[PDB]
């Protein structure tokens, strides 16, 4: 007797590709750092070095000859095992001085589209919190937000829409919190 | 893999078609720089990063290793060629549209494989030349790519635009329309 | 001075689709249960009910009229909030008697291909651990394993390959651990 | 979302092409049952589950709701049609190949969208009917589907097979070959 959920009614050229990715994963600053170098044929990862395992491992049969040769050279292995510090942790020190220092305050604009669009644009980093208010009560049921949008120029944007029915004296507020802001930005809209 | 930050030091790409190569570094999904392989020069995407030096010869030497490895895998894989995927195209503005205020149209071309694509812009149905730029091929965890093209514009009631995408995964060029409204 | 990682040298009809998914997520038995019902137009989820949030929320603008109309019906909201017990937890009691009792012991086979393939086939559930041994030392550098393979008939399989050079008196062992096994399965291979 | 177990109670599907619908329940990625909408009966995939009853009328009534909702969204979205994706096909045996031992060839068709596909088997160039079965369309978190077809066989040195996949995302039918080796 499984109980199910109901739905409710609505109101050519040939190409051969090779990739190598020297990736670093950071959690809690440099406390937890993981290095994963990936060798990829077309879209198939064939061999990788994961600093958590400490040796080359073939991901598919295509990568096995590479993994054996590289693992046979202990000089190569020792330099790969040190790369989590020599590359990842070393480069993170540069990021702390640059990319992780980058603070671009968002521009907050409200424009009608019974639908209010609060545009939160040109901000960095990604962490953001946007809320809608009708007077003193937060609006959530009639709110739809886009996902975080990556512009590709080291800025993000996000659009938060609110369906509303204006009354006399109604004040709608878009509330934005961002790490670059000393205090949250609030923008009001009146009919 | 879950992490507070993810970086690629770097993304190395080489493909038989062309042949063509690419070297970039990425931090949290954004391109830090690319190396112009032809001119042998590092082109920083972020101004604050210009305080650093990166030897462009590393990219040339690395890509050369990729070229050697690619030739070996072509034979060993029994000439297993890349599969053309269907790219996903989205057009949106960088800032809210205000008529008469200079803005930027953004064309996101996602799920790109192989990394060979033509991204062009149309204005009122004719090709646009001035004001167009684009990122490099940006990596994805499934080993496809995405690429972003930019078109500067002056939003007006009488101009409408299209992002035109040519890819082998598309039998016809893909046109994504955008209007100021 | 960012430090990079080097790579090492190699040795037509038109279709409109609608989906509704009444999903249940279980952690630690039924202690932690989360219900997410998803309404999807083509491949874009437009509205969902997440029991962790407790109300309908539009994921995209297309879902906003549905989310508002459904949220306006407090009778529907009451019964939706109860669905974690009426649907998820209720059905989990059925799973405890059936799917969660299913134990299919894996079949372990070794066959040469200088490449040894240990096939671990027709097992359930998914949890599995396979190891290779040449004589009594574990082999890892020359090992390549496929991902877990879903057969679709409520069994899994996994293939673990080992590169080797056969010699008399050498014994290769494939070691398999599975929740259905009281003791690990060991299969030997000799040239 | 991370969980010890994930279930769909259930997967509901309706599409304009046909039109056609599908109702299934899934637990940990495997199909528990489907409802034959035409014959109005529950078909259990797992034998231990046959001790339960499931009213097939629930599936019929739910699919009717999906049909009503689809018509509204077709208009509200301005007839935004589904995009044909390129399916990924893999053929493998259920068990290791031993000549003379009954086996099953498995054809996995992944990244299916829209959920309309033809999967057939060829043996020495002829279509095979006996010993063929398949799952329903099985859901994916990105809202595409995958489907698995089975062919029972007695492996022999002179018999080779092909899985033939026809999909709107492929200009030509895809054939993935299999040999007993
Ligand atoms: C890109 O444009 C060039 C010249 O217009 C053309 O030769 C080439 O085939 C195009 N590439 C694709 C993938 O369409």
């Amino acid at each position: 007797q499984p109980f199910p959920q109901p739905e409710l009614p609505y109101p050519s050229p040939e190409d051969f590709v090779y990739q190598f990715k020297g990736m670093c994963y950071f959690t809690n600053g440099t406390e937890r750092v993981r290095l994963v170098s990936r060798s990829i044929y077309n879209r198939e990862e064939i061999v990788r070095f994961d600093s958590d395992v400490g040796e080359f491992r073939a991901v598919t049969l295509l990568g096995l000859p590479a993994a054996e040769y590289w693992n046979s050279q202990k000089d190569i292995l020792e330099r790969k095992r040190a790369a989590v510090d020599r590359v990842c942790r070393h480069n993170y020190q540069l990021e702390l001085r640059t990319t992780l220092q980058r603070r671009v305050e968002p521009t907050v604009t409200i424009s009608p589209s019974n639908l209010l669009v609060c545009s939160v644009t040109d901000f960095y980093p990604a962490q953001i919190k946007v809320r809608w208010f009708r007077n003193d009560q937060e609006e959530t049921a009639g709110v739809v937000s886009t996902p975080l949008i990556r512009n590709g120029d080291w800025t993000f944007q996000i659009l938060v829409m609110l369906e509303m029915t204006p009354q006399r004296g109604d004040v709608y507020t878009c509330h934005v919190e961002h790490p670059s802001l000393q205090s949250p930005i609030t923008v009001e809209w009146r009919a | 893999i879950v992490a507070d930050h993810v970086a690629s030091y770097g993304v190395n790409l080489y493909q038989s078609y062309g042949p063509s190569g690419q070297y970039t570094h990425e931090f949290d999904g954004d391109e830090q720089f690319y190396v112009d392989l032809g001119r042998k020069e590092t082109v920083w995407c972020l101004p604050v990063l210009r305080q650093f030096r990166f030897d462009p010869q590393f990219a040339l030497t690395n890509i050369a290793v990729l070229k050697h490895n690619l030739n070996s895998l072509i034979k060993r894989s029994n000439s297993t060629a890349a599969t053309n995927e269907v790219p996903e195209v989205t057009v949106f503005s960088k800032s809210p549209v205000t008529l008469g205020q200079p803005n930027i149209l953004i064309c996101l071309v996602d799920n790109i494989f192989p990394p060979v694509v033509n991204i062009t812009w149309l204005s009122n149905g004719h090709s646009v030349t001035e004001g167009v730029s684009e990122t490099s091929f940006l990596s994805k965890s499934d080993h496809s790519f995405f690429k972003i093209s930019y078109l500067t514009l002056l939003p007006s009631a009488e101009e409408s635009y299209d992002c035109k995408v040519e890819h082998w995964g598309l039998d016809k060029p893909l046109l994504k329309h955008w209007e100021p409204e």
